[PDB]
C-alpha cells in the first residue's frame, strides 16, 4: 500500500519523519505561491511578446 | 436556619500501632475497623514526628494508607497511625480571601488557621444537566492581547499554553493582579455589588517562583481578592494533586453560595499530571498512553467543569488552567486532553518569546470559543468582535507577506503586504507588547487596536461592517 | 519617593486602627460566648453515643 | 540479631530483623556487609547490599546498626576519594595494597589518625547552643583554612564543657552539652543520613551568577550560585570542559564532584587530572583537589551504591554549604543514577511508569535538585552558604523524550541542552541555542544592573538575532539565497560570525579557556555593534556585497577580539575592546559614504 | 523619560506598602478572631480532666465509655488500658459491662474482659480508656483527652456560627 | 605460591530427585543447602554428563540450566551431583594455540589444560584508584579505522555489523594487522610485539569458524590464540559462559602472564539471544521486546573486563562482533552495548553493496578515548584535526546528497558539489582498502590530506590554521 522509505520503525525516525512532513508542506506551500506569482509575471510577460 | 450543629457531635478517633510493614511512600494496616472507601490520616514517627498521609485501598480488613512525604524510618514496632473521622475537608469561610495557603489546605503566611463557616467535601457533587447556563459576560484580563482578542467570557473555561522555558507564570501573575469585571468600567463606577474574587493554585511550582508570586500578590491590591495556594515541587506530590481541588472547592463555594464571580487560575496542570502518573503507578495499576493514567481525561473533566454559571445563584467561575507542553506538541495527552475538555485556548509561543516580545501570545493558533458572548453593546463595547476580526486578518496577511519576504523579495509585494508587514510591526512592538506592571482596560486596548488598525484607509477593512467604520474610524 | 515613604506611618496606623476595631468585636463575641461554647463541647463530650455499625 | 533467608541479586531478605526502621544501614554475613533496608513484611526485612552476591547460601547473620545511611562529615573530607557510601579509596589502597576493593572493608570515612589545630569558637561552658551552631574552627587546607566545626543540625543543649586551643584527633571529645540532664559526648565529625536534606534557617532566593567561562552559557543561558542546572554530559567540550572550569575559576569556596556510572577509564581520568590542576587565589598556585572531594562510583560498583553516590555528594555539599561556603556539585552522568533506580525498581518488581522507570523519578530529581539553593545556615552566627547543582544527563539514542530529561526540564531552572547537529559539525560547546534556557535572567538583572548594565539587552538582542536567522537559515535552505534582502543577509553572515567566533569554544587554548564575565559582555557589545552597524548601514544606500568587502578589516577584527588574554586584567582588555568598538564604528561610517 | 520610570517604580513601592499594611490587618483581624478557640479548648480540657476527677460522676461516664468502645470492637473478648488510678473503679463493673454490651448488641454477653497491666499515662490521660482486642492488636482510644481533640476540629463551624451570624446564602 | 590449599577433598552430594525440566534448565527440589551459582553434573540415564549453572535458590529447591540441553532428561533416573563452587576454567600459560569447546573442553585432540590455577569465570572488580587511561594507539592497518575511529591498546570497541556483511573479514584483517603505531620494542626487539589474541565463537556458523582459523593459520597467528568455538549445532545456552571462559583465559595472559590480548568476541547478537532464551523459560520480567531486564549489567560484566590495570605490564583489546538483527542501532543489543562500551565500528549494508571493503561507515562508528591516543609524540600531530574535517565533510557530503535527492543539483552550493565529489573520491579510495593492504596511519593521514586538498584552504575551517598552513600544501 502506497510506498515507504524502508528505514528501520523507531520513535526518533517518527520525530524525523513529522518534522520532514511539516519542511514538506510548508515548502509546498512556499514554491506553490512562488510559481503563482511567476506564472503572473510569466502571462505578463508573454502577452509583451505577442503584441 | 443554620443545621450545623452536628459539628458538636464526636466520634471515636482510633489510634492503630500494628502497621505490618512499609512498601514505597505506602504503609499496610492489618487490623482497622468496618472498612469504607477514603479517609485522612495522622501518623506518627518513632522519634515523634507526626505525618499525614490517605487511604488508598479497602477489602475485607485491608486497608492501606499513602503517607505524606514519603515513608522513610517508618518501622512496624513503633510507628502510630491516627484515623480521622472522614476523608480531606476545606475549612472555608468568606474571609478566606487575602489568605495563601499550602497543598494540604494550612495557611502559610504568618495568620492563623482559617475560621472555618463549614467543612466542605473536596470531591464535589455533579451538577444536574437541567440546571445549568451559558457563559453571557466578559472578564477583562488587563491584557490586550488576550482582552481584545481572545476574550474571555464569565464562565468560558479557556487554558493558556506554555512550554517549560517560557514566563506562563508571568502571565497568570499579570492576570491574576488585573483581572476584573468590565462592568465598573462600563456602570461608571456604579456597579460595586458584583464582587470579583480570584482563586490561585500553583502546583509542582518551582520555590523561587512560589516566593515571586507570594511577594508579588502581597505587594499589590490582588491579595484582597484573592485566595491563594502554592505547592512545591519537593513538597509531596499528592498535594499537588489536592491543591487544584482544594482551589475549586474555594471558588465553587464563593461563586455559588457567597454569589461572587471567581476567576479561577491553575498553574503547570503538567505537574498534577506527572503527580496523577506517580499516585497511578504507586498501586499496581497498568499504565496508560505515555505513562499517563488512562482515566486522566476524566479526572481532567473533573476539575475543569467545576466552572461556568448555573441557574439561580448569581456568581460565575472563570478558569484559566496554565500547562507546559513537554514537547510543544498538541500530540502530547496533557494538551490533547485539555483542549479536548476546554473552550479554545492561549497559545504562548517560544519563538515570540525569544524575539523579545512579552507578553508572548501567539494570535494566530489561539482562540478563545465562547468570545461571542462576551461580545456585545452593552457588554464591553461595540466595536470589539470586528475590531478583533480585523486585527487577526491584518496580523495573519503580514505573517504570511514577512514569510514571502525571503521568495520573492519586498519589491515583489502589494500595498497590501507592505501596510501588513508596517501593521505586524507596529502591533507585535506597542499592542501585544504590554507591560508585566501594565493594566489596558478594555476600552483602552480597543483604542489602541484603533489607532493601530487606523493604518489602513476604511475601503481595505474588509472584516469590519461599514456601520462601525462610521463611527469609530474617525476620532 | 520622600512622599511616599511619609504615608508608611499613616498606612501602619489605620492598619492598626483596623486590626483593633476587628479585635474589639471579636473578644466581644468571644467573652459573651466562651461559657456557652464551653457547656456545649463538654456535653458532647462527656456525653457518648452507643451503636452497631453493622447496620 | 539477624539471619538471612533468601538472596537474589544484590537483594538479601533477612528474617528475625524485627524493629528495624526504613533505610536503616545493616550489617550482612560474618563479613559484616554494608547493606540498607528497602522494604519491610514483618519479620523479613529487604536487605539491598551494596557489593556482590555471587555464590551464596543462606544462614548468614545480619546486624542492624539502627542508623540510616550516613556520611562522616568533618574534617579530613577535602582532598580525598570516595566511592558511593564514602569507602576513602585511597585509605583502601593503602589498607588493602591490591587492585581489588576487600570485600566488606570497614575502614572509617574520615581519617582519624591526622590531628588538626582547633580554635574553639565563641560558645563557653553553660552557653545554650543549638544545632548548626559554629562551636570551633579547624585549619584543614590552605585553600579550606578555618574549617567551622558546628554542631549537629539535631543536637541541642547547654554546653558543659567545651576543649580549649590544641590539637585533636577525630577521636576525641571535644564539646559536651547537657539536654534534660543527659550529657552527650561530640567530637570533631558527626553523621548525618544522606536521604534528609540538612535543615535550612531560610532558603534565600539566588542573587549571584555562578561564572563557568563558556560564553555562551555565562551569556545566554547564565546560572547563579545555588541554582540548579543540566549540562549535555554527552562526549566533547560540552561536560568535561564546563566540569573543569567550574572547578578552577567558578569561584566555589569548594566543589563536590560526583560520578554515576562512568567507564574506569573515564574515573582514572578523572582521578589523575584533578590533582594536577592548579588555582590562583591570591598569587599562589593552590590545588583544586584542595578545594574537592570526589566521589568516585563506577560502573562495576553494584546498583545501590551508584544509587547513594549523588545522595553522599549533595549530602557533602550541604555539609559545607552549612559552613558559609559556596559548593559545586557535579553530577555526571544523573541519567545512569536513574538507571541505577530503575534496576532497583526492577530487582524489587514495582511497577515502573513512562518505558521502564519508576514513576517516583520525577519527585526524586525534584528532591535532590531541590536541595541546592543559596540558604541560611541553621545555627548561629547566622551564615549564607549555597549549593549549586551541576547534573549532566546523557542522551540515550533520544534527546529529550527520555523520562529523566523529561522530568529535569519541568524541575531545574537551568537549562543547557546539547545540539546534536553542532556535534556533528565538531562545534564546540555544542550545546542548542534554541531549546536550552535560564529563568534566572529576570533574577539577575540587579546584578547586571550593577556591573554591566547593558547585558540583559544586549543578551535579549544576540537571541534575537539567533532566533530570526536559524528561522530564514530554515527557510533558505530549500530556495536559496537569491531573493534575501540586504537585511536577511546581515542576518545569516552576524548569526554565522555568531556560531563561529563567540559561542564556539575549544576550551583547552590559553585564550578563552575561561572567559570573564567581562570579556564575555565585551565581544557581546563588540557584535552587536557589528550587526546594527551594518544594518544601519544598509538601510541606507550601501549595498551590503560591497560593504563586506570594504569592512573585512572590521569583520577580522571582531571575530578575533576573541583571541585576547583574559590573563592581561579588564583594564587593558576593555580598553582593547573600546578601541576595538571605535574603530568599527569610524569605518562603518566611512563606508558608508 | 527615565525619572518618569522612576516615579513610577516609586508610586509602586508605595503601593506595596499600602498593599503590605492591609495585609497585615487582615491577618491581624484573623488572628484576633480566631485566637480565643485554643484558649476555650484549654478550658473545656481542665474542665473535663476536673470532671473526671470525681469518682463518683467519672464511673457511669467511664462505664460509658469502654461500652461504647465495646459496641464497635464488636469481639468476645477485649482487654481495658485505664490508668493506676480508678482501676478497682473498672474491676467492680466488670460483670456490669458484660452484660450491657450483650444487651446492647443483641449478641452474647462478654465472654471475658480483662484490665491491662500497661497502665495508662496518668500525666497525658485525664481519664477514660483505650479498649483493645483480646490480642491487643485492634486498639480502640476512648479517652477524655482523645474525645476532647477530636471534637474540638469537629466542632468549628458550629463554633463559629453561635459566634456570629451567616454572611452568604447556603 | 598457597595453592597448597587444592589438596582437599570434598564430597559432592548427588541429587536423585529432580522436580522438573523445561526449555533448556531443570528444576530440582530436596536440595541440602543449595549455593547460587554453583555448577552441577547431572547424568542422563543414557550415561552421559553435562554441566549447568544454578540461576536461583528456593529453600530446598535449585533451578539449574544445563548447558549441554534437556534433551533425554527425564525425572526418573536423573542424578544431580552438587560441585561445591561455581565455574572455574582450568587456565593456563599452554592453552594458547589449542582450540576449545564452548565449555572449554579441547577439541583439538589435545589434553585437558593442565591448569596452574583455577579462575571463576566471572571475575572481581577493579579499583578505580588502580586504573591507567589507555595512551597507546594500536594500528589496525585499516584506514577507515585508524584515521576516523582509532582504536588504543585497552580500548572496548564492537564491530557493529549485521547478516551477509563482512564482519569475520574485517576482525580477520585487524587481527592480522594489529601493531602499535609507535611500539615500545625498537625494530620489534626487546618487547612483545605481536597480540596474543583470544577468539570466542559462539552461536556461529561451522564457515565462519573454519574461516577464522585457516586465517589464524596462514598468518601465523594460530601458535599465539586460543578459540572457543560453540558452533551454531553446539547447544544454544552454553553460549552463556563461552565469552566468560574466552574473557578469564584472556585476563589471565593479560593481567597475569603480562601479555597483550586482543580479545574477539565473534558473535555477541548469538549471547544475547542465548541469555533472552534463558530469561524467557525464567519466567523473568522482559525489559525490551523479550530480552531480559539485567542484559546491561550481563553485557557490563562481559565488555569491561578489558584495557589496562594499574603495575602490571599486559592489556586486554577487546573487539566483540555483533549483528544487528534489522541494520539498526535502536535494536537492544547495540544500543546496550554502547552504552557501556567506549566506542564502536559500524559495518554499513548501503556500503557494503556499493562493493567498498571494508563496508565501515565512519559517521556512527566513534572511539570514544581516541581524543586522547593522538596527537604530538603520538601518532601525527594533524590526526585529530584531519579526522574531524573528514568527519565533517562526510557528513556535509550526505546532508548534500540527501538534499540533492529531494531538490534539484543546481540547488546545491560549490559547498554541496564539492562534498560530493569529496565523498565519492573518499567512498572508493580511502574508506576502501584490500583485505591484505596493511597502510600505516600515516599512509593514511596522507591518503586523507590529498583528499582534502579538493576543498581550499578557507573552508577546512575545522582545522587548526596552524596544522591547515603546516599541511595543506606539502603535497
Amino acid at each position: 500500500s502506497g510506498n515507504r522509505e524502508q528505514v528501520f520503525p523507531t520513535r526518533m525516525t517518527l520525530g524525523l519523519m513529522k518534522t520532514k512532513l511539516k519542511g514538506a508542506n510548508q515548502g509546498y506551500s512556499l514554491l506553490k505561491r512562488k510559481s503563482e506569482a511567476l506564472t503572473k509575471r510569466f502571462r505578463d510577460i508573454t502577452k509583451r511578446i505577442d503584441d | 436556619k443554620k443545621a450545623v450543629e452536628q459539628g458538636f457531635n464526636v466520634k471515636p478517633r482510633l489510634n492503630y500501632n500494628t502497621v505490618s510493614g512499609v512498601n514505597g511512600p505506602l504503609v499496610i494496616l492489618e487490623k482497622v475497623k468496618f472498612p469504607r472507601y477514603n479517609e485522612i490520616v495522622n501518623l506518627t514517627l518513632p522519634d515523634g514526628t507526626v505525618r499525614q498521609g490517605q487511604v488508598l485501598e479497602i477489602r475485607g480488613d485491608r486497608a492501606i494508607v499513602q503517607v505524606f512525604e514519603g515513608t522513610s524510618g517508618i518501622d512496624v514496632k513503633k510507628t502510630t497511625v491516627e484515623f480521622t473521622g472522614e476523608s480531606l475537608r476545606i475549612p472555608v469561610s468568606e474571609d478566606m480571601l487575602g489568605r495563601i495557603f499550602d497543598g494540604s489546605g494550612r495557611p502559610i503566611d504568618n495568620g492563623p488557621k482559617v475560621f472555618a463557616e463549614d467543612y466542605l467535601d473536596i470531591n464535589g457533587s455533579p451538577i444536574n444537566p437541567y440546571a445549568r447556563i451559558y457563559p453571557e459576560e466578559m472578564i477583562s484580563t488587563g491584557v490586550s492581547a488576550i482582552d481584545t482578542m481572545n476574550s474571555i467570557a464569565r464562565g468560558q473555561k479557556i487554558p493558556i499554553f506554555s512550554a517549560s522555558g517560557l514566563p506562563h507564570n508571568e502571565i497568570a501573575a499579570q492576570i491574576c493582579r488585573q483581572a476584573g469585571l468590565v462592568r465598573p468600567t462600563k456602570d461608571v463606577h456604579d456597579g460595586h455589588e458584583e464582587n470579583f474574587s480570584i482563586v490561585f493554585a500553583a502546583m509542582g511550582v518551582n520555590l523561587e517562583t512560589a516566593r515571586f508570586f507570594k511577594q508579588d500578590f502581597e505587594e499589590n491590591g490582588s491579595l484582597e481578592r484573592t485566595s491563594l495556594f502554592l505547592n512545591l515541587a519537593n513538597d509531596p506530590t499528592i498535594e499537588r494533586i489536592i491543591t487544584p481541588r482544594l482551589a475549586l472547592t474555594t471558588a465553587e463555594y464563593l461563586a455559588y453560595q457567597t454569589e461572587r464571580h471567581v476567576l479561577t487560575i491553575l498553574t503547570d496542570m503538567s505537574s498534577y499530571a506527572d503527580a496523577l502518573r506517580e499516585v497511578s503507578a504507586a498501586r499496581e495499576e497498568v499504565p496508560g498512553r505515555r505513562g499517563y493514567p488512562g482515566y486522566m481525561y476524566t479526572d481532567l473533566s473533573t476539575i475543569y467543569e467545576r466552572a461556568g454559571r448555573v441557574e439561580g445563584r448569581n456568581g460565575s467561575i472563570t478558569q484559566i488552567p496554565i500547562l507546559t507542553m513537554p514537547n510543544d506538541d498538541i500530540t502530547h495527552p496533557i494538551p490533547d486532553l485539555t483542549g479536548y475538555i476546554t473552550e479554545g485556548q492561549i497559545f504562548v509561543d517560544r519563538q515570540l518569546h525569544n524575539k523579545g516580545i512579552y507578553p508572548p501570545i501567539n494570535v494566530l493558533p489561539s482562540l478563545s470559543r465562547l468570545m461571542k458572548s462576551a461580545i456585545g453593546e452593552g457588554m464591553t463595547r461595540k466595536d470589539h468582535g470586528d475590531v478583533s476580526n480585523q486585527l487577526y486578518a491584518k496580523y495573519a496577511i503580514g505573517k504570511d507577506a514577512a514569510a514571502m519576504k525571503a521568495v520573492v523579495g519586498e519589491e515583489a509585494l502589494s500595498i497590501e503586504d507592505k501596510l501588513s508587514l508596517e501593521f505586524l510591526e507596529k502591533f507585535e512592538k506597542t499592542f501585544i507588547t504590554q507591560g508585566a506592571y501594565e493594566d489596558r482596560t478594555v476600552f483602552e486596548s480597543l483604542d489602541q487596536a484603533w489607532s493601530l488598525l487606523r493604518i489602513y484607509p476604511k475601503e481595505m477593512l474588509n472584516r469590519i461592517s461599514p456601520k462601525i467604520l462610521d463611527e469609530f474610524y474617525d476620532r | 519617593e520622600q512622599k511616599n515613604a511619609g504615608g508608611v506611618g499613616e498606612l501602619e496606623k489605620k492598619a492598626e486602627a483596623g486590626v483593633q476595631g476587628e479585635l474589639a468585636e471579636i473578644k466581644k463575641i468571644a467573652e459573651k460566648k466562651k461559657d456557652d461554647v464551653v457547656k456545649i463541647l463538654i456535653e458532647t463530650v462527656i456525653k457518648p453515643s452507643a451503636e452497631v455499625h453493622i447496620n | 540479631y539477624g539471619a538471612i533467608y533468601s538472596v537474589s541479586g544484590p537483594v538479601v531478605i533477612a528474617e528475625n530483623m524485627i524493629g528495624c526502621a526504613m533505610y536503616e544501614l545493616v550489617k550482612v554475613g560474618h563479613d559484616n556487609l554494608v547493606g540498607e533496608v528497602i522494604r519491610i513484611d514483618g519479620d523479613k526485612a529487604t536487605i539491598q547490599v551494596y557489593e556482590e552476591t555471587a555464590g551464596l547460601t543462606v544462614g548468614d547473620p545480619v546486624l542492624r546498626t539502627g542508623k540510616p545511611l550516613s556520611v562522616e562529615l568533618g574534617p579530613g573530607l577535602m582532598e580525598t576519594i570516595y566511592d558511593g557510601i564514602q569507602r576513602p579509596l585511597k585509605a583502601i589502597k593503602e589498607e588493602s595494597q591490591s587492585i581489588y576493593i576487600p570485600r566488606g572493608i570497614d575502614t572509617p570515612a574520615l581519617d582519624r589518625t591526622i590531628k588538626w589545630q582547633f580554635t574553639p569558637g565563641k560558645f563557653q561552658v553553660g552557653d545554650h547552643i543549638s544545632g548548626g551552631d559554629i562551636y570551633g574552627s579547624v585549619f584543614e587546607n590552605s585553600l579550606i583554612s578555618s574549617h567551622k566545626i558546628l554542631l549537629p543540625p539535631r543536637s541541642r543543649g547547654t554546653i558543659t564543657w567545651i576543649a580549649p586551643a590544641g590539637e585533636y584527633t577525630l577521636d576525641e571529645k571535644i564539646l559536651e552539652v547537657e539536654f534534660d540532664g543527659k550529657k552527650s559526648d561530640f567530637t570533631l565529625y558527626h553523621t548525618w543520613p544522606v536521604r534528609v536534606p540538612r535543615p535550612v534557617t531560610e532558603k534565600l532566593s539566588a542573587d549571584y551568577p555562578l561564572l563557568t567561562g563558556q560564553r555562551v552559557l555565562d551569556a545566554l543561558f547564565p546560572c547563579v550560585q545555588g541554582g540548579t542546572t543540566c549540562i549535555p554530559g554527552a562526549f566533547g567540550c560540552g561536560k568535561t570542559v564546563i566540569s573543569q572550569s567550574l572547578s578552577k575559576y567558578s569561584n566555589s569556596d569548594a566543589i563536590i564532584y560526583v560520578g554515576c556510572g562512568e567507564r574506569g577509564n573515564e574515573m582514572a581520568e578523572v582521578l589523575m587530572e584533578f590533582p594536577e590542576l592548579y588555582t590562583e587565589m591570591s598569587g599562589t598556585k593552590e590545588p583544586i583537589m584542595k578545594r574537592t572531594t570526589l566521589v568516585a562510583n563506577t560502573s562495576n560498583m553494584p546498583v545501590a551504591a551508584r544509587e547513594a553516590s549523588i545522595y553522599t555528594g549533595i549530602t557533602l555539599a550541604e555539609y559545607f554549604r552549612d559552613q558559609g561556603k559556596n559548593v559545586s556539585m557535579i553530577a555526571d552522568s544523573s541519567s545512569r543514577w536513574a538507571e541505577a533506580l530503575r534496576e532497583i525498581s526492577g530487582r524489587l518488581g514495582e511497577m515502573p511508569a513512562d518505558q521502564g522507570f519508576p514513576a517516583y523519578l520525577g519527585a526524586k530529581l525534584a528532591s535532590f535538585y531541590e536541595r541546592a539553593g543559596k540558604a541560611v545556615a541553621l545555627g548561629s552566627p547566622d551564615r549564607t552558604g549555597s549549593v549549586s547543582i551541576v547534573a549532566a544527563v546523557s542522551p540515550a539514542g533520544g534527546d529529550f523524550s527520555d523520562p529523566v530529561t523529561t522530568a529535569t526540564l519541568g524541575i531545574t531552572q537551568v537549562f543547557w541542552g546539547l545540539d546534536k547537529k553542532l556535534a556533528q559539525r565538531k562545534h564546540f560547546p555544542s550545546i542548542n541555542t534554541s531549546v536550552s534556557y535560564s529563568k534566572y535572567t529576570n533574577v539577575l538583572n540587579k546584578f547586571y544592573d550593577s556591573n554591566y548594565p547593558e547585558f540583559p539587552v544586549l543578551r535579549d538582542r544576540m537571541k534575537e538575532i539567533l532566533s530570526n536567522a536559524e528561522e530564514l537559515e530554515q527557510v533558505v535552505q530549500l530556495v536559496g539565497k537569491s531573493a534575501l534582502s540586504d537585511s536577511d543577509k546581515i542576518t545569516l553572515d552576524v548569526a554565522t560570525l555568531i556560531k563561529e567566533d563567540f559561542l564556539q569554544q575549544n576550551g583547552y587554548s590559553t585564550y578563552d579557556a575561561f572567559c570573564p564575565i567581562w570579556k564575555t559582555f565585551d565581544m557581546m557589545r563588540a557584535f552587536i555593534s557589528y550587526h546594527d552597524e551594518a544594518q544601519k548601514a544598509v538601510a541606507n544606500g550601501a549595498n551590503w556585497s560591497k560593504l563586506a568587502d570594504s569592512t573585512g578589516d572590521v569583520k577580522h577584527a571582531v571575530s578575533s577580539s576573541k583571541f585576547f588574554e583574559p590573563s592581561r586584567g579588564e583594564k587593558e582588555v576593555h580598553g582593547e575592546f573600546e578601541k576595538l568598538l571605535s574603530t568599527m564604528q569610524e569605518r562603518f561610517a566611512e563606508s558608508t559614504d | 523619560g527615565n525619572f518618569k520610570s522612576k516615579l513610577k517604580k516609586a508610586m509602586l513601592s508605595q503601593q506595596i506598602t499600602k498593599s503590605t499594611i492591609a495585609n497585615k490587618m487582615r491577618l491581624k483581624v484573623l488572628s484576633a478572631r480566631e485566637q480565643s478557640l485554643d484558649g476555650i479548648f484549654e478550658e473545656t480540657k481542665e474542665k473535663l480532666s476536673g470532671i473526671a476527677n470525681n469518682r463518683d460522676e467519672y464511673k457511669p461516664i467511664l462505664q460509658s465509655l469502654i461500652v461504647e468502645a465495646l459496641l464497635k470492637l464488636l469481639e468476645p473478648k477485649a482487654i481495658v488500658k485505664a490508668l493506676e488510678r480508678d482501676v478497682d473503679l473498672i474491676e467492680s463493673m466488670k460483670d456490669d459491662i458484660m452484660r450491657e454490651y450483650g444487651e446492647k448488641a443483641q449478641r452474647a454477653p462478654l465472654e471475658e474482659i480483662v484490665i491491662s497491666n500497661d497502665y495508662l499515662n496518668k500525666d497525658l490521660v485525664s481519664g477514660g480508656v483505650v479498649v483493645s482486642n483480646a490480642s491487643d492488636k485492634i486498639e480502640i482510644n476512648n479517652t477524655l483527652e482523645e474525645r476532647l481533640k477530636l471534637l474540638s476540629e469537629e466542632a468549628l463551624p458550629a463554633i463559629r456560627l453561635e459566634l456570629y451570624g451567616p454572611s452568604k446564602t447556603r
